């Protein structure tokens, strides 16, 4: 499902952040079938919010806010 | 400070032991606030030493 949205949000995208998430889903794939694999939800979100840290001074954000939504 | 990348002192080692001790206590406190988490903390903890680690627990 995070694939499927991420297939459906190839645009609207910061490729840096995309490269981060798409890497680490890739490494959901690497760490899956372990007894101990969880999604690093908080990591991706927080990272994204690094880029909220950088974007948010501008109100430039209603496509972006609603994609980050 | 003469021996860098050589024969080091044990006072240095001792200081490292306190560092070890101090980190360990931090964790004690940490578990104290949130003891329920150990297992999940452990699954990752087991990612290392694990077969032997299974040996003592299985002993238990």
């Amino acid at each position: 499902e995070l694939q499927d949205i991420m297939t459906s949000v190839s645009g609207r995208i910061p490729p840096n952040v995309e490269k981060s998430i798409k890497k680490e889903m890739a490494q959901y794939a690497s760490n899956i079938t372990s007894v101990l694999c969880q999604f690093p939800s908080q990591q991706i979100a927080n990272i994204l919010d690094s880029h909220a840290a950088t974007l948010n001074r501008k109100s430039e954000r209603e496509v972006f806010f609603m994609n980050t939504q | 400070l003469t021996e860098e990348d050589g024969v080091h002192s044990v006072i240095e080692e001792n200081i490292k032991c306190i560092s070890r001790d101090y980190v360990l206590k931090q964790i004690r406190s940490l578990v104290q606030a949130n003891p329920e988490v150990a297992m999940d903390s452990i699954i990752h903890m087991t990612q290392h030493i694990s077969p032997t680690q299974r040996a003592e627990v299985i002993r238990i």
